This record gives C-alpha cells, structure tokens and sequence, in this order.
C-alpha cells in the first residue's frame, strides 16, 4: 500500500535511525519482542506503513543499515531493542567494512559490492505491489555516509524511476577544522547529488543543535548522546498524518507535493517547540492552540543557521504548521485567523502563499494525550546563507593547496571541483530570481 | 437508548457512516481509490460490478485486522447508476450505507438519497 | 411500603444481587466487575464509552482492563463499589433510590470505619430515605427459621464461621480462614494439565468455575471413593464442549470438596472446614454449644453441591461429643439464601423504628450505625 523503505547509512545515520525505530514501539503500544498491550489496534488504527506487515503480530522494521565502521552496530545487539531487528535482512553477526575514512572509499566500494548491495535490499521491494519510495537516512559528516550515499542516489534513480525520493539528512558541524579537514570536499559532492539526483531533502544543521541543546536542556559538556533526542521525535512527528489515521496529505507524496516550488529548491526549514518535561504541570488548565503557532514563525525553534537581518528581502512561499494530539479543533481556524494580521511571513510578490495546518490524534499515552505539540516544515528563501557559508569555505580551501594532491590518487582524474561550484551558484541565483 | 447499545449499535453507525460517505478516515478510501483507478479509466460495462465487489473486499483487509468484529461491512455496499456504457467510467462508482431492520428506523428513504449527493462532490 | 417498595441489595463475595423485596429469587445477578479503557480513540463492537461497567464489561476483557472491588470478601476500594451500585440501581433495574428504603449487606468482621464509609455513600449520592446495615450471616440463619445457630459461609471469597445466638452474634469467635472457592478452581486447573488438557485463553479458564459446581459431586465417604477409584470404578466423566477442548474429570470429581476438609491438596497446613467449624464452637459458652450443633446452616457458592448435608454431618461427629444432637440444615438454594433472608426481614411486621434515616444522620453523623 504505502510502504516506505528507510535507507539508514553511515556513522551518524545509523544512530539517528536506531532510536527512530525505538520511538515507534513506545507509541504503538508494542514491545520489540512481544505484544503485551492491547492498545495497538483500538488506539492506533494503522501500523503497517513503516513496519513490515505482520506474520505473528511481529511488526518487522523495513530497515537496512550499512556502514564501514563496525562500532555503531556493536552498540546495538546488547540493547534489548535489537531482537526486533532481523539478522538476515541486512547482515548476520560479525559484519565489517573498510579501514576507513575517505569520500572516495565508499564511492569506489559501491561497484565492487554491486552484486550484494542490490540483492537483499530489493527483496523488501516486491513485498508490496505499490511501493511508496525510498528515504535515505544518511549523513553528510564524515566520509562514510557521504561516500557511499552518493552512489545510491544515481543507480536508484533509473532502476526505480516512479518512486519518491526525499531524505532526512544531517548537516555537519563547522566550529573548528582540526579533527576533520575534508569537510568542505565530501559535503559539496553529496550536495550536488541532493538537488539533481534527488527530489527533496530535510536539512538538519549541527551548529543549530547545540544552540537548542543549551537553550532549555541545560548541559555543560556537549556529548553525542543528545543528538538522537531532537532528531527522533521530529522524524515520527513528520509521519503523524501517515502513521496515525489522517485524511489530507496522509502520504509522504502528499506533504512534499504541497511545499516544493520547483526542483533544486527543496530545502525545508524545521521547527519544534515542546521539549521540556516541567511544562506538564500547567497543561492541565486547557492550554489552547491559539498560542502555539505564534512562536513557530518567530525564529526561536529553528534548526537552520541563517542571518537575522536577511529576512526582509526574502519571502516565505510555503509554510507547514502541524498540530498533534489534543487540538481543540473549534479554535484551529481561530489560530489561522491571527496569521494575516501580523504578517510574520513575508509573502512572495509574484504569486500566492499558503499556511497549511493539519491535525492527527497521537498515541494513547499520558505524555502524548496531554501536551500540545507543534511541528513546523517551513520553506524560506534565506537558505542560501548556508550555501554562501559552504561555498566561501570551499573556494578558500582550494587556494591554500589543501587536499589537491592527497585526494586525486584514487578514481579521480579530472577536476570536478568547479562542476560543484557552478551548480551550487545555480541554486543560489535561482532562489533570488524566484521572487520577481 | 439502551436496547440499541446492547444489540444494534445505532449511534455507533452514526460515527461509522462518516468514515465512508463523509470520508473521515482517509486510509480506507486512499487504498480504495488507488486500486479503483485501473477500473475507472475504462468505460463501464455489464461486467463492471463483479470486480468492484472484489476490489472493495481486498481493500478493506489490507487496512484492517480488527474491523471484522462489528456489523458494518454487511451494512455498506457499492451503489451504481443506470448511466449508459458510453461514459468515462469515473462517475458510476459510489458507496452506500445499507440498512435492514432497526437501523432503518433511524434511517428512512430521504437520508441516503441526500448522501449520494454529498458523496459525488 | 417496604414489602415490595424496599430494595434488597445483597453485596456478596464476588456477585451483586439486587432486587425488590417480597420475592424468593433475586432480580439481577452478575459478577461484580468494573472496567476502565485508559484512553480513547475508536471503539468497535460496542458503544463509544469512557467506562464499561457490569454486563458491557464482561463481553470485553482482553479489550478492557479488569478490576475487582471485592477481594477476599472485603471491599478494597470504595470508588468502584459505588460504581456497581450506580449500575444496579439505574441500569439493570432503573428505579430511583430516593423514595425506596435500601437494604444492603456487609461482612461480619469489617471495621466500623468501613461501616461508616458505606453509610456516607448511600445518603449523599443516592439520597435514600432510610436504610439498615445487616450482616450476611443473620439473613441466611433467618431464612432457615429462628435466629439461633451457626452458619457456614463459604462463598467465592473468604470463609466466615459466625455463630449467632438469637439474633446476636459472638464477638470473639468470628474465625477467618483463607479457604476460598477461587482456590479450588485454581486447584482444579493444576490437576487438569496432568490429564493433558490445557488452556489458551481466559474464556476456557472461566468455564472451570462452572464445571466446579455442575459436574463435580460430593460422595459420602470420600475415603472409600478414592479407594474404589484405586480399584478402577466408574467415576471418570468427560464433558463435551462446542470447541475442540475436551475437559474431563478423573479422581477430581470428589477431590475439590475434599480439599475443604483436607487443605493439604491446596498446599497449606491450615485447618479444614469442619475444624474451623469446631474451633468456633469450642470457645462459646458451654450451654449454648448444643444450640449451635443442631442448627448448622450451609451458605455460599463453594457449598453448592448435591449430597453435602450428610457429608458435613459425618465429618463433624468425629470431633464433637457423641451425646450432642447434630443436624446439618442444608437449604436447596444457598447462594441466594442470604437474599431471601433480607427480603423476609424486609417484610417484618415491625421494622419502622429500626430505620437509619436522613434525620438521625443529620443529628449524629454516621455514628448512628452503632445502634
């Protein structure tokens, strides 16, 4: 019916998808090894849209996880949520990889394991006779998720041409350049494949993570154990129309169709306010829906590093405001009434704009059926500031003679560096041209 | 009001018809309308009905594992018009909520005749 | 009136028995259960509801969550005990308890603070004009004739041994024994697997409680009945069911009433039913002990067996002295024998100055239950 195959790949893409499947059992009322609660069918009306359909009421995840590093998968099998995963769909015990840290490693390893990489991931494709598409849950940081992920964006474009492609990709961190220095090279090589060899992306910045991780979360030493908490909730938040029973844009080709203006303009800004557990003691007094979307357009919950004074000459075109759970829908048109009076979104002068709001009932659970949740999927034309940030860090590195002799020994014979530079400037010029 | 709750589930069928003629839950109708399009693109014939009951019944089992318990699948059917076979084939298909006994006390002839009209739009 | 215009509520040890007075059979009996669906969503098969109680909760058990207000024969929670009282008054009978005086029961050994709790519930929420707190022990004895003698409470819950002398019970003789009918149905389950027959749902485990009172019989002299079973007599019965499970009995025909006198089959060192009968009479006054042996009355759901009157007679004579005239008075019905005693007490010639009304509750609080 609407079966999606997630493509978890890389050192960071496997960990953000590990707790994504772990989030799904707590809201479906199911255990990874059994069914102890009856809340799975009376409370939740649809479960076989991301999981594989049941053979013994055991909803297998439709997931594949490949990585060159064996460290990310050795921290999985000792956890009690790995018995839900199957040891025959992806790998058996003692799976390995390369050495290995290179963008050209996984780019060259795709055609030497070409027979095996297109054998076991295609067995899940013909399980349903109407496949939705493929989401590449991969990474941009490092050479593991960026090297091999650029290969599958090409060969799955023609072997599966009538399928939706759209990824939840995480952006790397640009604070210092000591541990990694190959960061401007492997990022722009995948970013070219994300626009012409891929339809849509969902950007997730790393410098904006610790802006939120010290905002309300109150940590002193930033660890990697907090990167899975902001990411796994908004992943399950994006499929609330798709997993839980909704009516309009209840498919993944429903939501993405109403937000993309044009190809190579698909970078969607994400926002999510409620992350604090001591808000729970004051949501008993009928906290309404009239105050939760006034702060979405206000740049506080954003996960995109952008300029603060660059929003006057940029214009919103498509903005999504997803409320979940208890909505009190007699005032949801009242919340959309107050949008035109502030004009917090700059509107495009050539065409109409749209503020789309939708709702779906959440899990039968006490932290879910009590507190209001707001998921934002914006589309603003100030996203070229990240593309100006990455390009200015790209041409400055090529004048310092950095990784021009250390990178072209394997499988690179011609200069494909300006092939990425002009196509990035094509994106940056067509964005500002789009508001005439 | 308590004899319907023990035997007939009268006002439960009030919520139930909203899922099909008013299209409350979309997964019942999207997995329908996906499977229903390869038949609606051709003009309708005499042999149009016997496949539509089979495409209704395999659409309600891909989306359900507990809906066999109530008495709703026997009180909903496929309604089709008397239109000549030289049409596009899209406007002939509709679903209707059937009534037999005490559910026909609360549902007379004027109710579903208006529900055909709200269905077509 | 109160011959017909008074309600007899017999809150038993697992079943609530409501009905108007003057009858010899209760109106509506069902097991006392409540059910809470912890969240909402869609409700299929039955109506959209935030709380299924009573008979709409017995059809959905793996769909609902189960809760017993009466465990060990004593009320453990007072919110769901009132919810069944709301269910019996307004849904299964549909009469307002604001003009009709209400006759409700209690345990013989419950504290006074519990007895003050149930007076506060009936006056405020249901607004009864008058009521009376009566023990279940005195109602079954009044249905057996005069109000002197000892009753053998063995229901679904905890066995009570209450000796009553002419309407007044003894304070320091109410012995509490943990032998229950729910222990015997669990005892029948752990010897049915030895036959090879098991369960897969809770519904197959429910009919064992029906077979405990239907198929199993009491034989006089259990001791030769196992000796004739050792010589392979005809005592094995196999009951047939609509589904594929075939529940048979072997030597468990006579053993579940034998577990009353022999608690070693239950796996405990506790006293038998005839022993806690004998231990209760052995601390009474010595002149009224003769009046207790000749008025032994059986009551409850565990005691529902044919041929149990002469078995209790032959078992008590080995401990009691042989000069006492002992008679086991076994009524034909005994689950409902408490209810018929509450209705014949309701049709008494004089009950009008024994009413606990709204006026005395406003003037002395709930301490007027001391009487």
């Amino acid at each position: 019916p609407r079966e999606i195959i997630t493509l978890q790949l890389g050192q960071c893409g496997n960990q953000i998808g590990f707790e994504f499947w772990k989030q799904l059992c707590a809201e479906h009322g199911i255990s990874p090894e059994g069914i102890v609660e009856e809340f799975a069918t009376e409370g939740t009306d649809r479960k076989d849209v991301f999981f594989y359909q049941a053979d013994d009421e055991h909803y297998i995840p439709r997931a594949v996880l490949l990585d060159l590093e064996p460290r990310v998968i050795h921290s999985i099998l000792n956890s009690p949520y790995a018995n839900l995963y199957n040891p025959e769909n992806i790998y058996l015990s003692e799976h390995g990889g390369g050495a290995g840290n290179n963008w050209a490693s996984g780019f060259s390893q795709g055609e030497k394991i070409h027979e095996d990489i297109f054998d076991i991931i295609d067995r899940e494709a013909d399980g349903s006779d109407s496949l939705e598409g493929f989401v590449l849950c991969h990474s941009i940081a490092g050479g593991t998720g960026s090297g091999l992920g650029s290969y599958l964006l090409e060969r799955l474009n023609d072997r599966y041409p009538k399928k939706l492609v759209q990824t939840y990709s995480v952006f790397p961190n640009q604070d210092e350049m000591s541990h990694v220095v190959v960061q401007p090279y492997n990022s722009l090589l995948t970013l070219k494949r994300l626009t012409q060899n891929a339809d849509c992306v969902v950007v997730l910045d790393n410098t904006a993570l610790n802006r939120i991780a010290t905002d309300r979360l109150h940590i002193q030493n930033p660890s990697f154990s907090q990167i899975n908490q902001l990411v796994s909730t908004i992943m399950s938040a994006s499929t609330t129309t798709l997993r839980y029973p909704g009516y309009m844009n209840n498919d993944l080709i429903g939501l993405i169709a109403s937000l993309i203006p044009t190809p190579r303009l698909h970078f969607l800004m994400t926002g999510y306010t409620p992350l604090t557990t001591d808000q729970s003691v004051a949501s008993v007094r009928k906290t309404t829906v009239l105050d939760v979307m006034r702060r979405l357009l206000q740049p506080k919950n954003v996960m995109v590093s952008t300029g603060r004074d660059r929003q006057t000459n940029h214009c919103y075109i498509a903005i999504l405001n997803i409320i979940q759970g208890e909505v009190d829908p007699t005032q949801v048109h009242k919340s959309l009434q107050r949008i035109r009076e502030r004009k917090l979104a700059n509107f495009i002068p050539w065409g109409p704009a749209s503020i789309q709001v939708a709702l779906s009932r959440k899990s039968p659970y006490l932290p879910s059926a009590h507190r209001v949740s707001g998921l934002m999927m914006a589309n603003h034309t100030n996203i070229s500031s990240l593309f100006e940030r990455t390009c200015r860090q790209y041409d400055k590195l090529r004048k310092r003679e950095a990784f021009l002799e250390q990178f072209r020994k394997e499988d690179i014979f011609k200069d494909n560096f300006d092939e990425l530079d002009n196509s990035r400037e094509i994106v940056q010029q067509l964005i500002d041209e789009y508001h005439a | 009001l308590d004899v319907l709750n023990k035997n007939y589930n009268l006002l439960e069928h009030m919520q139930a018809m909203r899922r099909y003629l008013l299209l409350g839950q979309g997964d019942f109708i999207r997995h329908l309308m996906d499977l229903l399009k390869p038949e609606l693109v051709r003009p309708a014939t005499t042999l149009y009905q016997h496949n539509l009951t089979g495409i209704l019944e395999t659409a309600v089992r891909a989306t359900n594992a507990q809906f066999d318990n109530p008495e709703i699948l026997k009180r909903l059917d496929v309604r089709l018009l008397e239109v000549s076979p030289g049409d596009t084939g899209w406007d002939v298909f509709s679903l209707d909520y059937h009534v037999d006994g005490p559910i026909a006390t609360v549902f007379t002839r004027e109710c579903m005749s208006h529900y055909l009209r709200v269905f077509n739009f | 009136e109160d011959d017909i215009a008074a309600l007899v509520v017999d809150n038993g040890s697992g079943m609530c028995k409501a009905g108007f007075a003057g009858d010899d059979a209760p109106r509506a009996v069902f097991p006392s259960i409540v059910g809470r669906p912890r969240h909402q969503g869609v409700m299929v098969g039955m109506g959209q509801k935030d709380s299924y109680v009573g008979d709409e909760a017995q059809s959905k058990r793996g769909i609902l969550t189960l809760k017993y207000p009466i465990e060990h024969g004593i009320v453990t929670n007072w919110d769901d005990m009132e919810k069944i009282w709301h269910h019996t008054f307004y849904n299964e009978l549909r009469v307002a308890p604001e003009e009709h005086p209400v006759l409700l029961t209690e345990a013989p050994l419950n504290p006074k603070a519990n007895r003050e709790k149930m007076t506060q519930i009936m006056f405020e929420t249901f607004n009864t004009p008058a009521m009376y707190v009566a023990i279940q022990a005195v109602l079954s004895l009044y249905a057996s004739g005069r109000t002197t003698g000892i009753v053998m409470d063995s229901g679904d819950g905890v066995t009570h041994t209450v000796p009553i002398y002419e309407g007044y019970a003894l304070p320091h003789a109410i012995l509490r024994l943990d032998l229950a009918g729910r222990d015997l149905t669990d005892y029948l389950m752990k010897i049915l697997t030895e036959r090879g027959y098991s369960f897969t749902t809770t519904a197959e485990r429910e009919i064992v409680r029906d077979i405990k009172e239907k198929l199993c019989y009491v034989a006089l002299d259990f001791e030769q009945e196992m000796a004739t079973a050792a010589s392979s007599s005809s005592l094995e019965k196999s009951y047939e069911l609509p589904d594929g499970q075939v529940i048979t009995i072997g030597n468990e025909r006579f053993r579940c009433p034998e577990a009353l006198f022999q608690p070693s089959f239950l796996g405990m060192e506790s006293c038998g039913i005839h022993e806690t009968t004998y231990n209760s009479i052995m601390k009474c006054d010595v002149d009224i002990r003769k009046d207790l042996y000749a008025n032994t009355v059986l009551s409850g759901g565990t005691t529902m067996y044919p041929g149990i009157a002469d078995r209790m007679q032959k078992e008590i004579t080995a401990l009691a002295p042989s000069t006492m005239k002992i008679k086991i008075i076994a009524p034909p019905e005994r689950k409902y024998s408490v209810w018929i005693g509450g209705s014949i007490l309701a049709s008494l010639s004089t009950f009008q100055q024994m009413w606990i009304s709204k006026q005395e509750y406003d003037e002395s609080g709930p301490s007027i239950v001391h009487r």
